[PDB]
């Protein structure tokens, strides 16, 4: 049972990188593998190191290829993504395919979060009902999806160290703790602590302050130090912002942008990066150019 | 085990510039008459007079913090000497 | 940018705060010749003006001690 599935699964995998969409059945079985592996598994994901964090995708399927020619083939080297790869890219089921593919395949060697755009509400307003509509045919593959991000993992810890998640800080949370007593297994709210993790972001500022989104807060260094502090942190990895460099030291040395999509919405010509810790905690940035079309 | 003795003999170790003794015997008054300050010390002991003499004797030792949290104690908050 | 990077950090001084804004448009008020002296009191010349204090009623502190009646300075 486990090598027929095995190679089934390794089949799935090398038709997903020949940019091939699957069946209904196929993704039916991947997302009830899915919710069996990501049942066990934490809010905070201790993620040991080496690893190579990756930030937002947003569904550019041709420039998360050109991320594995990058950083390394997905067998090979650890990878870290937080969230958002759903949405604002014309080629969405094929990227949210093969990262859950690669989370069954390899269960130690990708680590998923959460975004803010893997909700009911944000897929079916900002294109990813459309994109189940148009390749699949109908919305009950958009109901699997939607329960797979569901159950996906909020936040993650690179040696009790790193604290790496989608948004920000906020105001409700003041110890890691509190994160791992939150209720996962529900859509993101309007209000609340994880509303607030998914949507929240920094900024130079004195204090907390209502975020120009609609949700989340906003916060600045002395939020960001005291958190540091308080948690035996040294480091808040996020990827909720376009950047032009692919990467911002904001908050002095504490809060760290990574945006891992080139020229996002194929309209703004950033130039995304990513950052690759290796076993000595001892980093590295890759930056990158959108792929050849 | 007495607390009107214990303030008397305070009280004289107040006037005879004897800071240190004078607290050490206002709060062996207050660990008596209360069970080691496990409830209130009631007013009857540390008067306004009381306090105002223990404020007097932390400041005099060089000790401010404990001179701001001791004019606390006071019916009325004595910010000035706080400050 | 002044606002979202205040720092509360100060004293509870109304009174210097209050006279303070009060000069500056008063200040601005009599520059302009807005209010003619003298040749009586048009209310046609106007610069609409509404001041707002955000504070959390506090006792009121110097570096003496706490004041209990808001004075401003003359
Ligand atoms: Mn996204
Ligand atoms: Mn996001």
């Amino acid at each position: 049972d486990e090598k027929v599935f095995t190679k089934e699964l390794d089949q799935w995998i090398e038709q997903l990188n020949e940019c091939k969409q699957l069946s209904e059945s196929q993704v039916k079985s991947l997302c009830e593998k899915a919710k069996e592996i990501l049942t066990k598994e934490s809010n905070v994901q201790e993620v040991r190191c080496p690893v190579t964090v990756c930030g937002d995708v947003h569904g550019q399927f041709h420039d998360l290829m050109e991320l594995f020619r990058i950083g390394g083939k997905s067998p090979d080297t650890n990878y870290l993504f937080m969230g958002d790869y759903v949405d604002r890219g014309y080629y969405s089921v094929e990227t949210v395919t093969l990262l859950v593919a690669l989370k069954v395949r390899y269960r130690e060697r990708i680590t998923i979060l959460r975004g803010n755009h893997e909700s009911r509400q944000i897929t079916q307003v900002y294109g990813f009902y459309d994109e189940c509509l148009r390749k699949y045919g109908n919305a009950n593959v958009w109901k699997y999806f939607t329960d797979l991000f569901d159950y996906l993992p909020l936040t993650a810890l690179v040696d009790g160290q790193i604290f790496c998640l989608h948004g920000g800080l906020s105001p409700s949370i003041d110890t890691l703790d509190h994160i791992r007593a939150l209720d996962r297994l529900q859509e993101v709210p309007h209000e609340g602590p994880m509303c607030d993790l998914l949507w929240s972001d920094p900024d130079d500022r004195g204090g907390w302050g209502i975020s120009p989104r609609g949700a989340g807060y906003t916060f600045g260094q002395d939020i960001s130090e005291t958190f540091n502090h308080a948690n035996g942190l040294t480091l808040v990895s996020r990827a909720h912002q376009l950047v032009m460099e692919g990467y911002n030291w904001c908050h002095d040395r504490n809060v760290v942008t990574i945006f891992s999509a080139p020229n996002y919405c194929y309209r703004c010509g950033n130039q995304a990066a990513i950052m690759e810790l290796d076993d000595t905690l001892k980093y590295s940035f890759l930056q990158f150019d959108p792929a050849p079309r | 085990n007495n607390h009107s003795w214990l303030i008397i003999q305070a009280d004289i170790y107040f006037a005879t510039n004897q800071y240190s003794a004078a607290l050490h015997y206002y709060l062996q008054a207050g660990a008596v008459c209360s069970d080691f300050f496990n409830k209130a010390v009631p007013p009857d002991v540390y008067t306004d007079q009381v306090i105002k003499r223990m404020i007097k004797c932390c400041s005099l030792l060089n000790c401010h913090t404990q001179v701001a949290i001791l004019c606390q104690f006071l019916r009325e908050i004595d910010y000035k000497t706080a400050f | 940018n002044e606002l979202k990077n205040l720092q509360a950090e100060g004293l509870t001084t109304l009174g210097q705060s209050l006279r303070t804004a009060f000069d500056l448009l008063n200040l601005n008020r009599l520059v302009t010749g807005i209010d003619n002296y003298g040749q009586g009191r048009n209310p046609f010349f106007l610069e609409p003006a509404i001041i707002i204090t955000i504070t959390d009623g506090s006792k009121l502190t110097t570096t003496s001690g706490v004041q209990d009646e808001l004075h401003l300075p003359l």
